[PDB]
Parts: C-alpha cells; sequence; structure tokens
C-alpha cells in the first residue's frame, strides 16, 4: 500500500505489495 | 511445552516458507557440488566462451552485471519470504520497507554461501561453476568484487547449517530492531525475540554436538553488515571508473541513501 517514501520505491513496493 | 510446541511450529513454518520462496536451497547446491545427482566449469576466458553456448560488450562488465541481475532475483525471493514471517506484514509499512532495504543484501550473502566453496561459486541455477581464481582475474576495478563474499562463505559454511537452520537465521536478520530510521522498534524486537528463541531451540535439537553454535551465529549477523558496507563502497568506485555501465533500478532503490 502507500507509504511515506513510496515515490522512491516504485519497484520494491511492487514486490512487497 | 505449549511454548516449545509453538517454537517448533514456528521453525517448521519458516522452513516450509523458505522452501517455497527459494528454488536453489543449500541441500540442492550441496548435492550438485558433491555429485549426488556436473556443472560446466568456467576457469578462464576460453571456458567462458565455450560456456556461453553450453549454459546460459566487455567480459568483466558482463560478469559484474550478471551478479547484479542475480541479486535482483534474490531480492524478489527474499521479499516473498519476508511476507511469510509471522507479524512482518502487520508492521508499519514504512518499517517493512526499511527492514527489507537493509536486510536484503545480508541475506543475499548468507544464501550465496550455500552455492560456494573455497574454489568457486555455482551460477546459472547450478548449471555452471565459476572459479574463484577466474573472478579474481578480472580487470580493475572488478578484480576483487567477489572476494569478501568467498571469505565469508568459507567461514560460514564451516558451521554446517542446513536449510532448516538458515530459514530461522535469515528471519532473525530481517527483523532487526537496529536498522536506521525505524519508526516502531519495539514490535520488531518482539518478533525477533520469538525468532531468536526458535533459533536457539532449533540449533539445540539439530546440532547437539555443536555446543556454542547459537552464539557463533549471532556473531555472523554482525559480520554480514560489514560485507554490505564494503560492497556499497566497491560500487562507489565502479560508479566512478565506469560511467557508461547501467545499474539495475531495483538495486538503485535499495542502495539509495544506504549507509
Amino acid at each position: 500500500x502507500t507509504h511515506h517514501r513510496i515515490s522512491d520505491y516504485x519497484r520494491l513496493t511492487x514486490l512487497l505489495c | 511445552n505449549p511454548e516449545s510446541a509453538d517454537l517448533r511450529a514456528l521453525a517448521k513454518h519458516l522452513y516450509d516458507s523458505y522452501i517455497k520462496s527459494f528454488p536453489l536451497t543449500k541441500a540442492k547446491a550441496r548435492a550438485i557440488l558433491t555429485g549426488k545427482t556436473s556443472p560446466f566449469v568456467i576457469y578462464d576466458m576460453n571456458s567462458l566462451m565455450m560456456g556461453e553456448d553450453k549454459i546460459k560488450k566487455e567480459v568483466a562488465i558482463r560478469i559484474f552485471q550478471g551478479c547484479q541481475f542475480r541479486s535482483v532475483e534474490a531480492v524478489q525471493e527474499i521479499t516473498e519470504y519476508a511476507k511469510s514471517i509471522p507479524g512482518f506484514v502487520n508492521l508499519d509499512l514504512n518499517d517493512q520497507v526499511t527492514l527489507l532495504k537493509y536486510g536484503v543484501h545480508e541475506i543475499i550473502y548468507t544464501m550465496l554461501a550455500s552455492l560456494m566453496n573455497k574454489d568457486g561459486v555455482l551460477i546459472s541455477e547450478g548449471q555452471g561453476f565459476m572459479t574463484r581464481e577466474f573472478l579474481k582475474s578480472l580487470r580493475k576495478p572488478f578484480g576483487d568484487f567477489m572476494e569478501p563474499k568467498f571469505e565469508f562463505a568459507v567461514k560460514f559454511n564451516a558451521l554446517e547449517l542446513d536449510d532448516s537452520d538458515l530459514a530461522i537465521f535469515i528471519a532473525v536478520i530481517i527483523l532487526s530492531g537496529d536498522r536506521p530510521g525505524l519508526l516502531n522498534v519495539k514490535p520488531i524486537e518482539d518478533i525477533q525475540d520469538n525468532l531468536l528463541q526458535a533459533l536457539e531451540l532449533q540449533l539445540k535439537l539439530n546440532h547437539p554436538e555443536s555446543s556454542q553454535l547459537f552464539a557463533k551465529l549471532l556473531q555472523k549477523m554482525t559480520d554480514l553488515r560489514q560485507i554490505v558496507t564494503e560492497h556499497v563502497q566497491l560500487l562507489q568506485v565502479i560508479k566512478k571508473t565506469e560511467t557508461d555501465m547501467s545499474l539495475h533500478p531495483l538495486l538503485q532503490e535499495i542502495y539509495k541513501d544506504l549507509y
């Protein structure tokens, strides 16, 4: 989901979420 | 005993999840390296050449980038494993991201040891073996990029951990309360405390002859932090000499403002 630094972690967030 | 049961059940859950998350386990790597099942050996430029046909720009750059691509696949598998660790996905999402950012390379090196011996490393999902000496032969500044990993692996492998041990140890590493920038340390330390007791019980059951194994393993966690530090510095150097070389964007996310 969304988090404070998401705009710097597109790819990692893709994997986690 | 209901706590004992819980702890054994946790060890079992993590082992089951590890197996699901990581195709190339230590058991599988050891079977290949000892012949119970051989990899194409790359020991020089000619064998690298012959290797490109048999298994899957300049050579040193190609090998380094190969290492990065393999790291990217490990980040994927580790992220999946982390999601299976009880409590992890219930943490603050900012904190989950911080735990992965700082945890993933330490796990990479831990699990890389499974594929290594003192003379080289399994590559291409166990279909090839690249000699340590060959990796040392590459031109500056790539000549040494694997040496810290080999050195760690030879010492780590001497503990003779199995995959059931490793599953708990890597969980302990990810759930580290001391990562920079964590917002809520206490819930992380609480989970890690359960994992540490699971680990202690696992090692007592699984390595009764190894009287100080738990303590020895806690020390390795600290050692892992230094290889990562040294790797990031190594990348700084390479980012200087080699401006044309593209870096992997997932890794750039991980490395950005790391240490």
